[PDB]
């Protein structure tokens, strides 16, 4: 058995439309950088990446659904501003839609909202004093805006499948996989998934996993056939994020940072 | 939400009513929704389009599944999604497909015999299309003459397009599903293609039957045509959930006279023809003894004169009635 469109990545809508050029991404970001510093924008990305992981965990969705919900979120705000739709509303909308795409079903109108409300209250009260203000009609409306901006591109490929295939090939699943898998999770704190094919991210995470546990895989890697200059770019971003992580007190800074986000203009 | 955002997207968004003329032109009323023959009002197109309003409102499993899959799929023989309209006013979803004037149900209906160049052509493009979906682990799950669309006059003259319209016919259902197998497989699709091929050869549904997954009479007809499987023909028939029930209700000696050769001889098809030999590898009772779509495409039936034509009609005049509105 196997999953639908598993080996179609190179003719996929992910590849053909949603691997963006970095310069275009940072250009459209300059809208929100008049209200936030470079540092503060990436801290938000991490924060809402944690919001999405917690929601997915409360709902008991598998890791593949959480990653798809995250990529939708990134896709949206890669193109449009933080003022456009409240990211408090977008995050549970991304999990909702992703859960329908990965074939786990419609989350109940009661369950999705109780999920949103309980997770912001319990795990995120430091950034959110007030209870979750949105109801299911706001979710349904947002979902409609989400599907439009993505040009109905729903199938998302991730690094977890090729990561398992490489580590099987190494013969080291017990030794290297648990850690490499965890580094893949962490990459979602960054723009990587909009800039590199998922297999290349996989290799980079596998490489950091090898350095960490001191396993020599010099020749295995050189025996592969890929632009290593690209894999080195990714490895640099992964190493970078672990220094960002270290210096960032999500809990002691996010309420101030959230207050600086641009405001959704209301009707007159 | 930001107000400038709402109004800008609102202004710019393409609407179904604005760009397409479809009122009165309802061609099908399926279980997944209603299908319309749609003319493009805005200038540059005399080409017609099939427009589908997905039943229900919002993004149901059905809606999300169809959008997601067909937005990725790209093959000449699988039907192609041209555009999605999301209508905010009433939360209805519209899908735009290439309009297909014909289908194998109406073609087979009309001949109540088909030329053999046409049969072979039709079969090869079904195999081609199904192979693509199967390579992508996309199972059809309900192949039959009405889901095999054929493109009428224009740039894709005679090209088969595989679809899924939606909606009692267990005539195309493999025997493992009648004995209660849980999952759909690639082999289940191929059985149904064998049924379609026999029907193209003879114009009669091979396993035609009068109106739980178990169905006694559908099984009887299969056995009347194909004869009762011997243990050695299907060793894991014993593993099937309804095998006890099968052994209760049926006796193999009832079907001693019955075989595929004898059915197909009776309808003027020779049992030493390449046509017949490929049909038997398609209509094999045991799924694991059923050849793949790739293998059928390699069969020397498609090398024997006449070759598959790209145009199923091979230049000739299309004598089939066009689609009536509803
Ligand atoms: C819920 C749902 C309904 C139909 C489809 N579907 N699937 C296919 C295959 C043959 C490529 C697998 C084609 C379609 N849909 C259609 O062909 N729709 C046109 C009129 O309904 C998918 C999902």
């Amino acid at each position: 058995d196997d999953k639908a469109m598993a080996g179609n990545f190179w003719q996929s809508s992910h590849y053909l439309q949603w691997i963006l050029d970095k310069q275009d991404l940072l250009k459209e970001r300059q809208k929100d950088l008049k209200f936030l510093s470079e540092e503060e924008y990436w801290k938000l990305q991490i924060f809402f990446t944690n919001v999405i992981q917690a929601l997915g965990e409360h709902l008991k969705l598998r890791q593949q659904v959480i990653a798809t919900a995250t990529v939708y979120f990134k896709r949206f705000y890669a193109r449009y501003s933080l003022k456009s739709i409240d990211p408090v509303l977008m995050a549970p909308t991304c999990v909702f839609l992703a859960s329908k795409v990965e074939e786990f079903g419609v989350v109940s109108n009661t369950r999705l909202i109780a999920a949103a409300t309980s997770v912001l209250k319990t795990r995120f009260s430091y950034a959110f004093p007030k209870e979750f203000p949105y109801r299911m009609n706001h979710i349904l409306e947002c979902e409609f805006y989400l599907l439009e901006l993505m040009d109905c591109c729903l199938i998302v490929y991730h690094p977890y499948r090729p990561l398992l295939q490489y580590v099987q090939d190494m013969g080291q699943e017990d030794m290297l996989l648990p850690l490499a898998w965890r580094i893949v999770n962490d990459t979602y704190r960054t723009d990587l998934c909009l800039l590199y094919p998922p297999f290349m991210i996989a290799l980079a995470c596998l490489h950091v996993a090898c350095v960490v546990q001191q396993k020599d895989a010099r020749q295995w890697f050189a025996e592969l056939s890929v632009d290593m200059e690209k894999i080195l770019e990714i490895i640099r971003v992964i190493l970078k994020l672990y220094e960002q992580w270290k210096n960032f007190d999500e809990r002691k800074e996010m309420a101030t940072i959230l207050s600086k986000m641009p405001k959704p203009k209301p009707p007159p | 939400m930001d107000y400038d955002f709402k109004v800008k997207l609102s202004s710019e968004r393409e609407r179904v009513e604005d760009l397409f003329e479809y009122e009165g032109c309802k061609v099908g009323r399926g279980t997944y929704g209603h299908v319309y023959k749609a003319k493009r009002k805005d200038g540059k197109d005399d080409k017609d389009y099939a427009l589908k309003q997905i039943e229900g409102t919002g993004i149901s499993m059905s809606a999300c599944r169809e959008i997601a899959l067909l937005r990725e799929l790209k093959h000449p023989n699988v039907i192609s999604l041209q555009k999605v309209f999301l209508s905010h006013a009433d939360r209805k979803v519209w899908l735009l497909f290439d309009y297909a004037e014909h289908d194998l149900w109406h073609i087979i209906k009309f001949h109540r015999q088909l030329p053999r160049g046409m049969v072979k052509s039709l079969l090869y493009q079904i195999l081609d299309g199904i192979h693509y979906l199967h390579a992508n682990w996309v199972l059809h799950r309900d192949l039959k003459p009405a889901n095999i669309l054929v493109m009428g006059e224009g740039p894709e003259r005679g090209r088969v397009k595989i679809a899924d319209m939606g909606f009692v016919t267990f005539w195309y259902r493999a025997p493992e599903l009648l004995l209660g197998a849980r999952h759909y497989t690639k082999a289940i699709d191929i059985w149904a293609i064998g049924c379609i091929f026999a029907e193209l050869l003879t114009s009669e549904p091979i396993f035609h039957c009068r109106q739980n997954p178990y169905h006694h009479d559908q099984l009887d007809r299969i056995f009347n045509v194909m004869g009762f499987p011997a243990d050695k023909d299907w060793e894991d028939i014993k593993k099937m959930p309804e095998h006890s029930t099968l052994m209760k209700d049926f006796r193999r000696n009832t079907y001693t006279n019955c075989s595929l050769i004898k059915y197909m001889e009776k309808h003027k098809v020779k049992p030493d023809s390449k046509a017949f030999h490929l049909l038997q590898k398609l209509l094999t009772m045991d799924p694991i003894k059923r050849i793949t779509s790739e293998q059928a495409m390699q069969d020397p039936y498609f090398l024997e004169d006449p070759l598959p034509t790209s145009d199923v009609f091979a230049g000739c005049q299309i004598p089939y009635p066009k689609r009536e509105f509803l």
